[PDB]
């Protein structure tokens, strides 16, 4: 369900610069809740990934294309991680008698 | 200039002619590729058969 | 009852094929295979030749149609008709394979063997030749006892895996929407119900 | 097999060999394959699309398995002429699918998250790439070079073992029941190679057993064949064919197997049993 | 002269090539008619075997 509602965040265009805003976050919030997290920092993770330059931490700016390319990339990685849990856990119950 | 043009000419028509004979030649192994590989094909049938 | 309906679409009656007066028939109306724009290949009798081709003439039609000598293949007799292991075929080749698959299918057998692979063929249909008694028939049986069947695979790669201790692998080939997924349940189903 | 064994056997060149696609593909050595070029291109200092599609046109352009889309690249960057057919590719966001970026802080907000399934999913994030403006533990490896190396191992574990393979084929695109295509079925058989693998069996000898194995499970047809006593392997084989009396085109002696051609254990197999039958009863 | 010179070694490189090639091309003929009699010769013990 929370896959299901990665992706549903409209995205807008600032008109001053060039950076991602999400002025409705229900569909954030739903994912939070779902997936169990806080939604303050998904929305700062999301919006201005803190990330090293090479010396000090730095805010990195995202624009809303590059915003709907992380939520994609994400939401396809925790398919696949869901994916390798399931078949774990088949492997697992199928290789435990002998 | 006569002497040296002169013998471009027959430079040049050997090579007119090395080019009609190219191409004629040519002919003679790819018209034979047709034939060979139609014998290698009735071959090949023949050996399976 | 469902063993003798499924049976149909596993085994071939012999009794319509032993006719050496049919076969002597056919060997003298001289018949072979030739290209189709509609059906790969279809039958055609062999005429007098002309240099390098020969005129033939379509059993469907009757037309008189100019084919090469590269493009005839040779049919084979009456007695090869929907055979049991395509090994067996007296004239290999693409349109006898082609019309022999065709047969099998339209018939409803989708399994031939072909020398140490079997072939299969999407039916895209429930075929009733997937039960317990099915299962239980091919158990213990060897490749050339049973009609082409992924049991009768399964069953074989079981017996060389005990007899000479080496392991197996039941890969299976071929493009999107084959049966490759039917076959893999079919071979984990049946290695399930026999070597409990 | 055949030549290790010493038997009279001539070289079939059958000509079935997707080699030259596959090094195109996978090979890292040598001429850079489409896998190699991607991995040389996955970094991010200058290469895009465009620059990918241009430096792998100007390396492997020359490779038979290659042309281009049509007249333009209207749907497609290239062609690789495959065993089945030719596959119309497009270059666009290939490079972010080989890196496969994710972000780094909702990573680690998700493998803190306070449910337990969500936490046990992203349980290892120490394997996540995502950086911008070459080993790293081996940790840096892309999903090509990461596909590879599961292959590898799948390929290197099927030769170890006997494959049987199960040859399937699709009637026609249509999922009509009943409705065979025979232009469709025509170049499956080629490329499959269901016609090549057939004349292996007949003219060849698929069936081979070790002269040992081959004693113990065929002495009980000619028990008054081999002197009662020790003897040769390879002699000893010679003395129960003679007694069969097999033809000499149905096996073929070596020099630590018995080849034998399709269908003459089958015949064995039934009179082995037939003669203990009465024992077995 | 030293420029019509020139263009007759050109020229000359030229039908010089051509004759390289002809001797590739002939030596595919020779070595096809060569193989095409070995299929042919290869077919007449075949048709009759
Ligand atoms: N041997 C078979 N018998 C009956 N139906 C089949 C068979 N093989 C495939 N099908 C049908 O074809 C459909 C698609 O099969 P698919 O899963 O694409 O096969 P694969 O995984 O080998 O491509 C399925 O819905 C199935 O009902």
């Amino acid at each position: 369900s929370g896959v299901l509602q990665l992706g549903n965040i409209v995205f807008k265009k600032e008109r001053n610069t060039d950076q991602a805003s999400m002025p409705d976050n229900t569909a954030a919030q739903k994912v939070s809740h779902l997936l169990g997290i806080n939604v303050t920092d998904f929305t700062r993770g999301i919006l201005t990934p803190r990330i090293k330059v090479g010396r000090d931490y730095v805010q990195k700016a995202q624009t809303k294309e590059q915003a709907d390319f992380a939520i994609e990339a994400l939401a396809k990685a925790t398919y696949e991680r869901m994916f390798r849990w399931l078949v774990l856990r088949i492997n697992k119950a199928l290789d435990k008698t002998k | 200039m006569e002497d040296s043009v002169g013998c471009l000419e027959t430079a040049e028509e050997v090579k007119r002619k090395l080019q009609k004979d190219l191409e004629g030649l040519s002919q003679r192994h790819e018209e034979k590729v047709a034939a060979y590989d139609k014998l290698e094909k009735t071959k090949t049938r023949l050996q399976q058969e | 009852m469902a063993q003798q309906a499924a049976d149909k679409y596993l085994y071939v009656d012999k009794n319509f094929i032993n006719n050496p007066l049919a076969q002597a028939d056919w060997a003298a109306k001289k018949l072979v295979w030739v290209p189709s724009d509609k059906s790969g290949f279809e039958p055609a009798s062999l005429k007098e030749e002309v240099g390098e081709e020969a005129i033939v003439e379509l059993v469907e039609n009757g037309k008189k149609v100019k084919v090469n000598k590269d493009d005839i293949q040779k049919m084979n007799p009456p007695k090869f008709s929907k055979v049991e292991d395509m090994a067996e075929l007296t004239c290999l080749n693409e349109a006898s394979v082609l019309h022999n698959l065709k047969e099998r299918y339209y018939s409803g057998l989708i399994y031939t063997y072909s020398g140490l692979f079997c072939v299969v063929i999407n039916p895209y249909k429930n075929l009733p030749i997937y039960s317990e008694e099915i299962v239980e028939m091919y158990k213990g049986k060897k490749r050339h006892e049973m009609p082409p069947h992924i049991y009768a695979i399964t069953d074989t790669a079981y017996r060389s895996m005990m007899q000479d201790r080496e392991d197996q692998s039941i890969l299976c080939t071929g493009e999107s929407g084959a049966g490759k997924t039917e076959n893999t349940k079919k071979v984990i189903q049946y290695l399930a119900y026999v070597a409990s | 097999e055949y030549q290790r064994e010493g038997i009279e056997w001539n070289f079939i060149d059958f000509g079935l060999d997707l080699q030259p696609c596959i090094d195109l593909i996978e090979k890292p050595a040598g001429p850079p394959g489409i896998l190699a070029l991607l991995d040389e291109e996955c970094w991010f200092p200058k290469a895009t699309d465009k620059s990918f599609v241009e430096k792998v046109m100007q390396e492997q352009g020359t490779h038979p398995k290659f042309q281009k889309p049509k007249q333009l690249k209207d749907k497609a960057d290239f062609c690789i002429i495959h065993y089945a057919g030719k596959v119309d590719y497009k270059a666009d966001e290939w490079l972010m699918k080989n890196m496969d970026p994710l972000n780094d802080n909702i990573a680690t907000l998700l493998h803190q998250s306070s449910d337990k399934f969500v936490s046990e999913l992203w349980k290892d994030v120490d394997r996540i790439i995502g950086l911008d403006q070459k080993t790293r533990k081996g940790m840096f490896r892309t999903v090509g070079q990461l596909y590879k190396e599961q292959l590898a191992k799948l390929m290197a574990t099927l030769r170890n073992t006997n494959p049987n393979f199960v040859r399937c084929i699709i009637p026609n695109h249509e999922k009509k029941a009943g409705k065979l295509d025979p232009h469709l079925v025509l170049d499956q058989l080629r490329c499959n190679g269901v016609l090549e693998g057939i004349r292996i069996c007949r003219q060849g000898f698929p069936n081979r057993v070790v002269f040992q194995e081959f004693r113990q499970r065929y002495e009980i047809l000619t028990p008054n064949s081999i002197p009662k006593g020790f003897m040769d392997g390879k002699q000893a084989c010679v003395l129960m064919i003679k007694a069969l009396e097999l033809d000499s085109n149905l096996y073929r002696i070596g020099q630590s197997k018995v080849f034998f051609r399709a269908g003459v254990l089958a015949h064995l197999e039934e009179e082995r049993d037939l003669k203990i039958t009465d024992v077995i009863i």
